[PDB]
């Protein structure tokens, strides 16, 4: 956890408010993975 | 210049070696006893690991390896025309040993 | 027609319909008569029969037969022998189009593909050729400008760029002329505008006296003088 | 002057007093405030110009008064009336999550945002 | 019905359908079958024209469907080539033009002095792969005024009729038309044109306007699927088309378009078949008729 | 045949055009939203820059680069790749993190050794704070980013709408805050250290901005590329028209001769 | 000037045009117009060419222009088919070749014996859309040496003359030019076939060197244009090609090419006509003359 992670949760929390728009929900929504790497050599990718 | 996933590229990769495996120059025919091994290596995917440029190195050297060592094995495939469980296991050990190139 | 020119000294304008059926009618005559069809299944007598027709049409030293013809090609093909032969006798193309008529502008004559082999400084006057080209180049550049203006958007114009667009769209409306024949449908009396007055008008759009005169008042007008009244009318 | 910017929308300010809640208590800026750097917590923010007041609901960010009278405010969210009850339900689910398990940190942000909301 | 190059089985089908739906007692099938020698097949549209002509001359009317003139052409080929006339294009006779052109000139509406009569026509031409750069299609195309162009792709996709609207054209247009049906389909001609251009934009992300066009558009095409061998009267064409134009099908899901049509008609016929009778007979719509009809369409969609 | 083969090809060329045309419109659709965000992103970024100015700047290095997964966006992938390659020559030991699949493949051949962290599924998604935040939080543990005195991000700046120019900019570190001679004017206590919080937050806020600019030049580039495809594809259309025309004339000609040869005997 | 297959009206326009331009008193015009029947068109180049040979065996130079040899092929085609001779490749007889080769080799430069006479030829072709797959065009091309490929696309886009230089060659036609006219044009032929390749890939590499060539090349293409029906004198053309060959169109931008040209010529004669007297009489440039021109051209480029 980082200060930006902390704030990222906080924005997500503030929209939890009674009003919202299409870009807000997207700004907090991720269906994204990340691939681990070292050295070509890789252990398996895992949800980000 | 389409972007290709891993499932698609298993085919494309497998194929390119096979294509190269087919490859022949002019004036060099060979007997059936010594095409039965080469086809096993391509179809049972022994070339997938082997680099595309050196499939042709491998085809020739593999054939010299067998002539010294497994010449008994080749005579059996020639005389009997079928590969048994024992012939299949022997053929599979032979490809394996030489799968580095 | 030939009797009116040679013996009454009068001009005659002679229309012909499809010249596609002229070639078609000869091929059958040929075939039945025991001649052998030529290139593209067509009459072996295609060039000579057409040549005789169109050297019977000319300016005599009394009068003249001019002919306006209608050209229809064999299923969109310009490499065939029969259009080629025709095109040799033709000295102009008037190219009527659907895209122009959808803007409710009749005349239908597509400006860009309306071209002549007698439109030149030496035949029509130097002035005339030059007025006619500027007005053409302006539509040609407008057309190209519009192409990338759709994709990028329409905020992209500079002061200079819009000067070509404004002068073009003034001409685009200005094209439509009430036709006498079509008087009911327009509701506006058909007008005629002689050759000298055609040049002068387009000059006036070139010097920009008519580059601030309303764009919806160019709709179905005649000569230079005429559209002053319509301009007053849109505004008032 | 005062700025508001978000990933998805830009806000343009002028402003006389800006009133802020920061990880040092509460900070106020009126005219030229002598330069301070505090990162803004989950906040209810008020801006006044003249006797007019305008209000904003802010998710936290950073604040920086620069010397020339310019309050640079950035936040990921941060209007107040616009923001607007399901957070109590979200709190109950966060309490469930903690039992098994970030989930701790998420429920801590929810409670922090819920106290702040009750102020409205 | 001019059965040119059609088997005896093929006409046996036509006969059976015609009897089931009771249309035998004005219908004629002039038959020159495919086994039937090449001179009989050649003369079959010419003969049939005569049978019609006798009706037209007396002040009366008829409609003759020459099916398929493509085959007339092959028959002439036999005749022409044995009698040794050299063929022109594509080894199809050089005066084949002359043959088709002579026949299709009879298919017109006569003057008041002939006692007002007609022979209407609807010629049929079969194309190998859609090729119209061929001798037999190109000639016909010019000779005729109107075309209906069926698209192989439309057919598969369950759209029967499989008419492709861009290349389907009328060249005498709305001269002869019911006004009511004309009014509520001006809009249909422009909608459908638009929908085509934005169907190749949706091969994903789109603007709000274009995406409206798409949904609204699809409902219109789905209305144009009309089941084969099911006649419809002018008093029932006009309402349906009106619903779609005025956007009452927008709500109606596609699975529900088919049901929508029938149910709506029966509802209009019970509640007020006067309006329907007025449409039929007047052949026109009025400010008064339109108010009630529109109001009826709104109530019906809502339930 | 000749005849059929010409025709079959003309149907392929049309499908190629129609599809390139199709993309040009969806690309445009996407572009309007790509720009709209981007303006807003750029406005956040200035608020940091303002600070850094009055602060005075005292900024091993990291390289992150940003493209997409999806291909056929132009020379965006390989022009950015090359501009990464200059600064992997000013230090032949600099660490490359690749954000997107496309850029990844090309860099991986040139130096197999360097790739440590990489991120997928960002190319088919728009730039959004959730993703930049998670990339930023991971950056700190894996790459020990704050220890480095210079970090750099690369993107393609969409300077004008027919162009993209590869560009880089410098992201700050905790070292900069510490030793600048005008961290003194700005006031805070020992209660919060602005180095451990402000580095982390501006790692993401800068990163998001580059992500919107990079994407915008990429969807823009793709639109241009796909427009240029229609001009070329038309020229191919017109050529195959002439091929079809030549072919027709020969088919008619040859058929006559055979009929004639038959009549003649 | 053999006019075969053209309109009798055009030929009458052409007869008058030459008498205005005062050039009809050393030219003949032969006619087998479109109206006049095919066997006379067939014989039209042959008959005229006898007249040409008469000048050539008096040991004096001549010219004959065969407009259009594609129309001689048609004229001979019609006559040939009606005599029962079966069509060859592209529906034209296979003896077409014979007419053109016999015809063309009666225009040839003779030796010292025959009075060092000549009859030159410019044979004028009607191409079927810029295709060179067609029989008649290739037959005229294989007998002849050199081509003056001309583009419609270029004519439309303001290049008058629109003489494309990519598919224009000279084989043995390249020893025509006296030394002045070998020096000045030196390797311009080559440079604008490096320009073609440079613009294929200017839809790879972009360098100053490639860009520089492209700018020179466009500028050079503009320079080639000259007014039609007042052909600029040869002596007058010699300085203008020097400039461009020596790369001196890096100071003139495309819009001003025309303006520079007349102002540069006016300048040269009033300043120094010595240079021009030399080229009128000697017709060979020396290094000293060449340098004197370079010195003068740069002076004009600045101001």
């Amino acid at each position: 956890i980082s200060y930006a992670a902390y704030l990222n949760v906080a924005a997500q929390a503030i929209r939890s408010t009674e009003l919202q728009t299409a870009s807000v929900l997207n700004r907090s929504q991720t269906d994204a993975f990340y691939t681990q790497y070292k050295n070509a050599s890789e252990p398996t990718p895992i949800t980000k | 210049g389409s972007d290709l996933d891993a499932s698609t590229k298993q085919t494309l990769v497998r194929g390119e070696r096979l294509t190269q495996l087919l490859k022949q120059n002019q004036y060099s025919p060979l007997a059936t006893e010594e095409q039965v091994p080469l086809i096993y290596a391509g179809v049972n995917g022994h070339l997938d690991g082997i680099e595309l440029s050196r499939i042709g190195e491998f085809e020739s050297s593999f054939l010299s390896y067998l002539k010294s060592n497994h010449n008994e094995l080749l005579t059996e495939i020639r005389e009997k025309g079928e590969l048994s469980k024992e012939l299949l296991a022997s053929l599979k050990s032979a490809t394996e040993s030489f799968v580095a190139t | 027609a030939e009797y009116f020119r040679d013996e009454e000294g009068q001009d005659v304008l002679l229309f012909i319909d499809n010249i596609f059926r002229f070639t078609q009618a000869g091929s059958e005559v040929s075939a039945l008569l025991g001649r052998i069809p030529s290139a593209v299944g067509y009459q072996p007598t295609l060039a000579t029969d057409m040549g005789l027709l169109q050297e019977r049409i000319t300016t005599t030293k009394k009068g003249s037969v001019t002919s306006v013809q209608a050209v229809y090609v064999p299923a969109d093909d310009l490499t065939d022998p029969a259009p080629a032969t025709t095109f040799a006798h033709l000295d102009a193309t008037t190219v009527l189009s659907r895209g122009i008529s959808e803007l409710g502008i009749y005349p239908a004559v597509d400006p860009l593909d309306s071209k002549s082999r007698l439109l030149d400084a030496a035949v029509v006057g130097q002035e005339h050729y030059d007025v006619a080209s500027k007005v053409q180049e302006t539509l040609q550049t407008y057309k190209s400008l519009q192409d990338i203006i759709a994709i990028l958007g329409m905020d992209e114009l500079s002061e200079q760029d819009k000067l070509t667009v404004e002068r073009a769209r003034k001409i685009q409306r200005f094209l439509s002329q009430p036709f006498a024949v079509a008087e009911v449908f327009t509701g506006i009396p058909g007008k005629l505008v002689r050759l000298k007055d055609t040049v002068a008008s387009f000059k006036a759009v070139l010097e920009g006296k008519y580059d601030n005169i309303p764009e919806h008042a160019f709709y179905m007008v005649g000569g230079i003088e005429d559209v002053v009244a319509k301009a007053e009318k849109l505004a008032a | 002057k005062l700025q508001f910017a978000l990933p998805h929308e830009t806000l343009y300010s002028e402003v006389t007093q800006v009133n802020l809640p920061a990880k040092s208590g509460r900070i106020g800026v009126l005219a030229n405030h002598v330069p301070t750097v505090e990162q803004l917590l989950p906040g209810v923010v008020e801006v006044m110009e003249g006797s007019n007041s305008k209000k904003f609901f802010i998710s936290g960010g950073f604040a920086t008064v620069q010397p020339d009278s310019q309050l640079c405010v950035t936040a990921i969210e941060a209007p107040l009336e616009s923001f607007s009850e399901n957070i109590k339900n979200l709190l109950a689910e966060a309490k469930k999550n903690v039992s098994s398990s970030r989930e701790a940190a998420e429920a801590a942000i929810q409670v922090e945002v819920l106290e702040n909301l009750q102020s409205v | 019905y001019v059965a040119v190059g059609q088997k005896r089985s093929t006409v046996a089908q036509l006969v059976q359908t015609l009897e089931q739906h009771d249309a035998m007692k004005y219908s004629i099938i002039v038959a020159a079958t495919a086994s039937e020698a090449a001179p009989l097949q050649y003369l079959a549209p010419f003969t049939a024209a005569s049978i019609g002509e006798w009706f037209r001359d007396n002040g009366k009317h008829a409609l003759i469907v020459y099916d398929d003139l493509s085959k007339q052409a092959v028959a002439y080929r036999q005749l022409s080539l044995l009698l040794r006339r050299p063929p022109g294009r594509e080894a199809y006779p050089g005066d084949v033009f002359y043959l088709h052109s002579r026949l299709l000139e009879r298919a017109a509406k006569l003057s008041e002095k002939e006692g007002s009569g007609s022979l209407t026509a609807l010629p049929v031409i079969e194309t190998q792969g859609g090729d119209v750069s061929a001798y037999i299609p190109t000639n016909v195309i010019s000779i005729t005024d109107g075309q209906i162009f069926l698209e192989a792709e439309l057919f598969y996709k369950g759209i029967r009729p499989a008419i492709n609207v861009g290349l389907s054209v009328s060249r005498v247009g709305s001269a002869a038309q019911v006004k009511a049906l004309k009014q509520v389909a001006g809009s249909l001609k422009l909608f459908l044109a638009q929908y085509r251009e934005v169907a190749a934009f949706a091969q994903s992300d789109l603007d709000a306007s274009t995406k409206q066009t798409l949904v609204r558009g699809e409902r219109l095409t789905q209305l144009l699927k009309q089941n084969q061998y099911s006649p419809l009267a002018t008093e029932e064409q006009v309402p349906l088309i009106y619903a779609g134009v005025n956007g009452h099908l927008d709500g109606i899901e596609l699975s529900r378009i088919g049901e929508f049509e029938s149910s709506f008609l029966s509802y209009l016929k019970s509640n007020h078949n006067e309006l329907l009778t007025e449409i039929r007979e007047k052949g026109e719509l009025s400010k008064e008729l339109l108010a009630s009809l529109k109001s009826a369409t709104e109530s019906f969609v809502a339930t | 045949a000749t005849l059929k083969e010409v025709e079959m090809r003309l149907k392929s060329i049309k499908n190629i055009e129609k599809i390139t045309k199709t993309m040009k419109i969806v690309a445009s659709t996407r572009l309007s939203k790509a720009e709209k965000a981007k303006i807003s992103a750029k406005k956040m970024d200035e608020a940091e820059q303002l600070f850094y100015k009055n602060a005075e700047t005292k900024n091993k290095e990291l390289i992150v680069a940003i493209t997409s997964d999806k291909g056929l966006c132009g020379s965006i992938h390989s022009q950015l790749a090359k501009a990464v390659r200059r600064h992997l020559n000013d230090q032949p030991n600099a660490d490359i993190v690749t954000i997107g699949d496309k850029i990844k493949m090309q860099l991986l051949r040139t130096h197999p050794n360097n790739i440590k962290l990489s991120i997928n599924g960002i190319g088919k998604d728009a730039p959004t704070f959730q993703e930049s935040a998670l990339i930023a939080d991971k950056l700190l543990s894996v790459m020990k980013a704050g220890t480095y005195p210079k970090i750099s991000i690369f993107y393609n700046d969409p300077v004008s709408s027919l162009s993209f120019e590869p560009s880089e900019k410098p992201i700050f570190n905790a070292k900069t805050i510490e030793q600048s001679p005008s961290f003194g004017k700005f006031e805070i206590d020992t209660d919060a250290n602005v180095p451990r919080d402000l580095f982390e937050y501006t790692l993401a806020n800068q990163m998001l901005t580059a992500m919107a600019q990079g994407y915008a030049a990429e969807i823009s580039a793709r639109r241009n590329a796909m427009d240029n495809a229609s001009k070329n594809a038309g020229d191919m259309i017109n050529r195959y028209s002439i091929l079809y025309n030549r072919t027709r004339q020969a088919v008619i000609t040859n058929e006559l001769v055979d009929i004639i040869t038959g009549a003649s005997s």
